[PDB]
């Protein structure tokens, strides 16, 4: 992606 | 050309209608700067353009400069 | 009030005959309307256009007064843009009307009421470029908007006061002139009284360069240094107790004798007020005998009430 | 007062599905789809570093600048130092794309750098290779566009221009030059660029190029900052960031912050929850938010969101562009980026620091807890301050990548998710820009979290997705999200409008789109939507039927599921459904159903025509658009059995005939779209292609629901509206009427002789009446109904009812009289339908709905207080029609063999008097049961009654009179007449008024007798008189002769 996200489960 | 002047808009904008009312001799300088003062704001010019154009209409003041970057600002397009 | 409703519908069938339709008469309607209370929107929708249209200044100062008093009633989604529409209108008066006299009124008449739509950006715009206006009284009165301000829309009042902030110190600092040094001093205290939470962190750097100006080598610079280290004093909250010591030794040092261009109405005043906030109490009178000397001899020596 | 009577009225066929057109709403053209997704497979460091050897052209200084990539050269050798500044770059640059290819060139050859770019390009000839140069170490670019590098014996420095470099590279590529004089290799490749354009005709956009400064500025040379200045701001962002703060005059508002304390901060660049790692992550969003306001929507795309490594290029670059300005340098690039350094949002970057960075002498001495910034809640918060009032289209909040930033983290996650729900809620403008701006991948992201507290605002903000742009199905099915929408629906606490949400979701999920829906066949979505299809929720039941009828869209599948667990059957009970949108929505599904039978068994043979049987009592429904639907579905049984159809239609010129009968109702049906509907789907089955197929908007129509705006305040309650004001106004003017009304009868009734006007109408005027507050009479004849006034005396308009010519209007009425009236027109066939804005100057008339009813000639009496509708005539049924439901709810029995004349009832009270051709009125009262509904039967007369009219008053008085004239005032608690009368002896027409007790009658002879109820003589006018009218309120009269003359008279 672009943006890292996280505590996606 | 090289600051920021969104912060003295103002400031600037009443001394230079001022001007322009007392003073036929400095229109062409005070209208030159006014439009580079409006290339450099942009959208944030959009507030003085009622009052600076009752002036022009006062004072039949017909920049081709000024004209087409207000013209540009109300149609929105950008250059 | 037999027939309060009769009467009022009575005095707005007037209104309406008369203002459906020289000069003094409109100045007159104008006031009437403004002056007390009645039962509004085509008649604001097209006073919008009467003081657009109007050349004359006292036509228009009346038009600004009737708006900002019969806007009071201030949910439809209709009406809010329309009070949206008519404030942003009456902002662009404010900011581009040459009229300076008009221009303070209207920002004046900007009261609490109005804060909730004053909050929007594009309003925050506008009295950004308020701030910067050519009427110190106007710059003053906007930058107490913006502070009272800084709650609603903290993300964006807070960068541009901390901007503001900084053009304010360093004019201080550095501007050798006395009128701008007391405009930068007013600036201060009124920022200070609006925006504690924004200045609040920032205690430390502005007490210190309110020390160094107080300790250079002009009476309106000086009494508005002294007002503002007290709301400063009000603001940081037990935060400057490191530099109480500093700062009541050089406001005894100009409390004695009358020769300095200070007054001893705002030196007493900024005393007390940091006494109060600071809880600096017995131990002054301790190390400093001769405060209680100097106290009591006011009383004798001052005529003013205050 | 009587407002409050006004105000507790039902408008009857005052909703959305009768006011707005149904139809789809116009899907926009979504253009936030990304066309490609480029990849940067490698990397390429050239570094003309020339360590120890400082270049001819510029005399550096004692001092200078002698910190490169963090590495001081002249501290570990030369070689040493290359060898360790390549390393550390290459280490700089994977902090941002780890995964890509580096090879490294130090002080490199001509040869040597064109066999790297050509082994490069060998490897990625289609995607993106990062050329890095440093040419700190040479000499400045010449004019003629040539780059310095060295020979092997590092003795010369062999020039290299920029036309060959361009050339052994390709033309998708990005380039990043370290020199003074930036500019002029900028400026030469643009013009290289134009000359291959100018040979090619007997790669300019695609090349990307960012430069150190401009050709005629020169690098800044001040000791504290890094030689490798801009490039350490493109890689190192927070690092030079924090080190350019803490040299700025703003380092005096917070103390006892020095370089070295930035060098010992805490925290990594991962962590987020770090100082170090809060600071890049404010730093990537403030970036990003200036970059979203500042650059147009295209190369905001085409820059910050095509690929990883261009995006954080350009978001360092916007700082770098900050950084150099206050050094008399203004960094290039390829793409002229307009200048982004006054843009306020630095001030909130400085703001942010100076907060988050005052902390660290406590965290590094004494070590307290850090404590998160309150930069990203600030910014919420003034994005929901924004949506407070932002509901016009003014200029978007510039906080929309704030949000899409902080949706990234979970400590703000919820009240991020809250806000971009209200903030699609605004509109298709709003969620178009929330897709613009690069939501669609994380809110797809979302769908893996398993926290249900999430599940409430992910379902709103992707039903406002899917209800703007229809394409996120395949996105949908590919992430395997439905599972997730399918838990949701799956949950009964879960509250019933996030599941018919949901339920939304999973059919435009499954909207023509196969893969969607053998998932969800998979998916156990039938067995669901069966469990939640008897919920207490109109909006739930109606959505959840489409969803179901939309699986089986020529799905056998998903049909044979269906015939498994008898959805047809369980959908039999939504046919009778109140609400005409759940009706429809059953219709369509039960349609779609039979129109995939595709040849099956004789089990889905019989099956189809249980099914079409059920659908076929529907015929009588008040709702034109279920009959439309039903038209629909009636024409999928048509293509399943059209060899069928066409065998039944040539035995004119027992299943398939009974549904001919059905079509052949639904071709004569009042509605003109209906009836052409039906006469389009006959006529195919005539001339026997697949375009005589037409599918309805329904479906769309009811999808537009969730692209309007739900959680704002309906404008019906706003306080202050203009509608509100409007309607206040009008109950204030019909309360004044009513009043001077019980004035004037207060005063008594005098003499009625004036004659207000005279004019002549085209046709017959077959029935007047008046409407209760307007001065507007509407007066019918035989093939137009004309709309007089008593008041300006002109004609208004001229319509044409549109019957046959055999039929006729018969009775009218006046819906909704308080305000916003409405016209019943029921014809004497049973052709019931509704005028709008019949009497506007700037409208035209206009349909709401019809129906064909039953199936004298017709009698109608309307009942506002309640909103029932009842048709009475030649059928011995008086039905009972519910404007509310559309449908039937009592078909009373008459008992009688004569028609029913004239039919009246008393409002608050069931009291439904029916007069008839024989002569005896009956009465009939609807609480008890039907066999029990007839109370009282008298017969008194033998002849036609004109009116059996009855009084609103609690002693209701039924004053019949027939063709003899005779006058009989019966009463509904008596078996006996109470008072007899005879007035004339032929009569042709009668009227009464409720409110003054005038009987008027006609006469052959033009007399006009108005009498009262006791009989005493009042008037005896002097011109087949077979219309007379009552004003509701006034003593207003209005007769009709035989002659086409009408006129109105006043009391004075």
């Amino acid at each position: 992606r672009v943006f890292f996200m996280d505590d996606v489960e | 050309e090289s600051l920021d002047f969104t912060d003295y808009a103002s400031r600037i904008i009443h001394p230079i209608v001022r001007t322009l009312d007392q003073s036929p001799e400095l229109r062409s300088t005070a209208m030159d700067t006014l439009s580079s003062l409006v290339f450099q704001l942009g959208k944030k010019y959009q507030i003085f353009i009622p009052m600076v154009n009752k002036v022009l209409v006062r004072h039949r003041i017909n920049h081709q400069r000024y004209d087409v970057l207000i013209c540009r600002i109300v149609k929105g397009y950008t250059l | 009030p037999q027939l309060k409703k009769d009467i009022q519908d009575g005095l707005l069938k007037m209104l309406s005959l008369v203002l459906m339709h020289d000069v003094g008469s409109i100045t007159l309607a104008l006031r009437t309307l403004g002056s007390f209370e009645f039962e509004l929107t085509q008649f604001v929708r097209h006073c919008a256009d009467h003081f657009l249209n109007s050349e004359h200044k006292e036509i228009r100062m009346e038009a600004a007064r009737t708006c900002s008093r019969l806007l009071t009633p201030s949910v439809s989604q209709t009406a809010v843009q329309v009070v949206a529409d008519v404030l942003s209108k009456l902002l662009v008066v404010g900011i581009t009307d040459p009229d300076p006299d008009i221009r303070y009124c209207v920002l004046a008449s900007l009261d609490e009421r109005f804060d909730a739509h004053l909050a929007q950006a594009e309003n925050l715009q506008a009295l950004f470029v308020a701030l910067n206006d050519q009427v110190f009284e106007i710059r003053e009165l906007a930058i107490c908007t913006v502070g009272r301000l800084s709650s609603m829309n903290p993300a964006f009042v807070m960068p541009f006061l901390r901007k503001m902030l900084i053009q304010i110190l360093t004019e201080l600092e550095h501007s050798g002139i006395g009128r701008i040094k007391e405009q930068s001093a007013r600036m201060l205290g009124h920022l200070v009284s609006n925006a504690p939470r924004l200045i609040r962190p920032y205690m430390e750097p502005i007490l210190k360069a309110l020390i160094l100006k107080l300790k250079d080598p002009n009476p309106g610079v000086i009494n508005n240094v002294l007002a503002t280290i007290g709301e400063l004093a009000q603001v940081s909250g037990l935060e400057m107790r490191k530099w109480v010591d500093e700062l009541f030794i050089i406001i005894m040092d100009m409390l004695q004798d009358s020769s300095l261009l200070a007054k001893r109405q705002v030196a007493l005043w900024t005393l007390g007020q940091l006494v109060a906030s600071t809880g600096y109490v017995v131990e002054p009178y301790r190390k400093y005998p001769t405060l209680l000397e100097v106290l009591l001899n006011f009383l004798k020596t001052e005529q003013n009430q205050g | 007062e009587a407002d409050l009577t006004d105000w507790n009225l039902p408008l009857a066929f005052m909703k959305k599905r009768h006011c707005e057109k149904i139809e789809g709403s116009k899907s926009l053209a979504q253009s936030w789809r990304m066309k490609d997704r480029m990849k940067t497979v490698s990397v390429a460091l050239v570094l003309c570093l020339n360590v120890g050897v400082d270049p001819p052209d510029v005399v550096k200084t004692t001092p200078c600048a002698r910190l490169e990539c963090w590495i001081d050269p002249l501290s570990m050798g030369p070689q040493k130092a290359l060898e360790t500044i390549g390393a550390n770059l290459q280490k700089q640059y994977e902090n941002w794309q780890p995964r890509a290819r580096y090879k490294q060139s130090l002080d490199p050859t001509v040869d040597e750098v064109k066999k790297l770019c050509t082994s490069l390009r060998r490897n990625a000839k289609e995607e993106r290779v990062l050329f890095h140069y440093n040419g700190h170490g040479v000499p400045r670019p010449t004019v003629n566009g040539e780059v310095w590098v060295f020979n092997k014996n590092y003795t010369q420095y062999i020039p290299l221009s920029i036309y060959d470099l361009q050339t052994w590279m390709g033309s998708p590529s990005i380039f990043v030059y370290d020199c003074s004089n930036a500019g002029l290799i900028v400026k030469s490749f643009k013009q290289f660029a134009l000359q291959r354009e100018q040979e090619l005709e007997v790669s300019m956009k695609n090349c990307i190029q960012l430069a150190a400064c401009e050709a005629t500025e020169l690098l800044p040379m001040i000791p504290d900052l890094p030689a490798d200045l801009f490039t350490s701001c493109l890689t190192t962002p927070i690092k030079i960031a924090l080190r350019w703060f803490c040299m700025q005059k703003c380092v005096s508002l917070v103390p006892g912050v020095t370089l070295d304390l930035i060098e010992k901060i805490p925290g990594r660049l991962n962590d987020r929850r770090t100082p170090l790692g809060e600071l890049n992550w404010i730093f990537t969003a403030i970036t990003d938010t200036i970059a979203w306001n500042v650059l147009p929507r295209d190369l905001f795309q085409k820059l910050f969101r095509q690929d990883l490594l261009v995006a954080s290029l350009f978001r360092n670059f916007l700082l770098a562009e900050r950084i150099m300005r206050s050094y008399n340098c203004t960094p290039v690039s390829s793409p002229r980026l307009p200048p982004t350094y006054m843009h306020a949002m630095w001030q909130a970057w400085d703001l942010a620091v100076d907060i988050c960075l005052s902390q660290l002498p406590t965290i590094i001495e004494e070590g307290t807890a850090f404590r998160h910034s309150p930069f990203f809640a600030e910014q919420l918060t003034a994005f929901q301050v924004w949506l407070t009032m932002g509901v016009e289209n003014r200029n978007p909040p510039e906080q929309l990548p704030i949000v899409l930033q902080v949706l990234l983290s979970q400590v703000h996650r919820l009240r991020a998710l809250d806000l971009l729900g209200r903030f699609l809620d605004l509109g298709p403008w709003a969620v178009s820009l929330a897709l613009s701006v690069g939501i669609f991948p994380y809110v797809l992201k979302l769908l893996q979290s398993s926290a249900r507290e999430l599940r409430p605002l992910l379902v709103f903000i992707w039903a406002k997705i899917l209800a703007v742009d229809s394409s996120c199905q395949a996105d949908l099915v590919k992430d395997n999200g439905h599972k997730y929408f399918l838990s949701v629906l799956a949950d009964p606490y879960m509250p019933a409008e996030h599941r018919t949400m949901t339920a939304f979701i999973l059919a435009v999920i499954v909207n023509s789109y196969h893969t969607g829906q053998e998932a969800c066949l998979q998916g156990n979505l039938i067995a669901i939507c069966l469990e939640q299809l008897n919920d207490p929720h109109p909006l739930l039941r109606q959505w959840v039927a489409i969803c179901l009828g939309r699986i089986w869209q020529n799905f056998d599948s998903a049909r044979w599921c269906g015939v498994r667990d008898s959805a047809h059957e369980k959908l039999y009970s939504l046919l009778s459904d109140p609400i005409p949108e759940v009706r429809c929505a059953a219709v369509f599904a039960l349609g779609t159903f039979v129109g995939n039978s595709a040849e099956r068994t004789d089990h889905s043979t019989t099956i189809d025509h249980n099914v079409a049987m059920m659908l076929a009592q529907l015929v009588s429904d008040g709702s034109p658009m279920v009959r439309k639907e039903l038209v629909v579905a009636l024409s999928h049984l048509v293509v399943q059995y059209e060899s069928n159809f066409c065998t039944v239609a040539l035995q004119f010129i027992s299943v398939y005939t009974q549904i001919w009968r059905v079509l052949l109702h639904l071709a004569a049906d009042p509605y003109p779209e209906v009836s052409d509907v039906a006469m389009k789907v006959l006529n195919s089955i005539a001339y026997k292609f697949i375009s005589a197929t037409v599918q309805t908007g329904f479906c769309d129509w009811s999808a537009r629901y969730f692209a309007q705006p739900v959680m704002k305040i309906p404008e019906e309650h706003d306080l202050e509206s203009q509608i509100r004001k409007e309607r206040e106004w009008r109950f204030l003017r019909n309360s004044r009427v009513r009043r001077q009304a019980q004035q004037v009868i207060q005063k008594g009734i005098t003499r009625l002789d004036d004659q207000i006007f005279l004019n002549r109408n085209p046709g017959v005027p077959s029935v007047v009446k008046f409407h209760p507050f307007t001065p507007c009479i509407a007066v019918a004849d035989k093939d137009s109904i004309c709309f007089w006034d008593w008041e300006k005396g002109e004609k208004l308009d001229y319509f044409h009812n549109g019957n046959p010519r055999y039929t006729r209007v018969t009775a009218m009425e006046y819906l909704n009289g308080q305000d916003c009236s409405l016209l019943l027109t029921a014809t004497d066939d049973g052709a019931i339908r509704v005028w709008k804005n019949f009497a506007d100057l700037e409208k035209n008339p206009e349909m709401v709905t019809a129906w064909q009813g039953l199936s004298a000639g017709m009698v109608v009496d309307w009942e506002q207080e309640t909103g029932l509708l009842m048709s009475s005539g030649d059928v011995r049924i008086v039905r009972i029609w519910d404007t509310d439901r559309e449908m039937k709810v009592q078909d009373i029995p008459t008992g009688a063999d004569s028609c029913v004349t004239s039919l009246s009832c008393d409002s608050h009270r069931s009291l439904i008097v029916a007069g008839l051709g024989d002569g005896s009125i009956r009465v009939y009262d609807r609480r008890m049961a039907l066999s029990e509904c007839r109370v009282m039967t008298y017969r008194e007369h033998t002849a036609w009654v004109v009116k059996a009219s009855l009084q609103k008053r609690p002693d209701g008085h039924i004053v019949s009179v027939s063709v003899n004239g005779d006058v009989r005032i019966f009463d509904p608690r008596m078996p006996e007449s109470v008072n007899v009368l005879q007035i004339v002896k032929g009569l042709t027409a009668l009227d009464i008024h409720p409110q003054a007790d005038l009987i008027a009658c006609g006469s052959v002879n033009q007399f006009t007798a108005i009498y009262n109820s006791s009989g005493e003589l009042i008037n005896n006018i002097k011109y087949a008189i077979s219309c007379l009218a009552f004003h509701p309120h006034w003593p207003h009269l209005a007769v009709g002769s035989n002659d086409y003359y009408i006129s109105v008279y006043s009391v004075e």
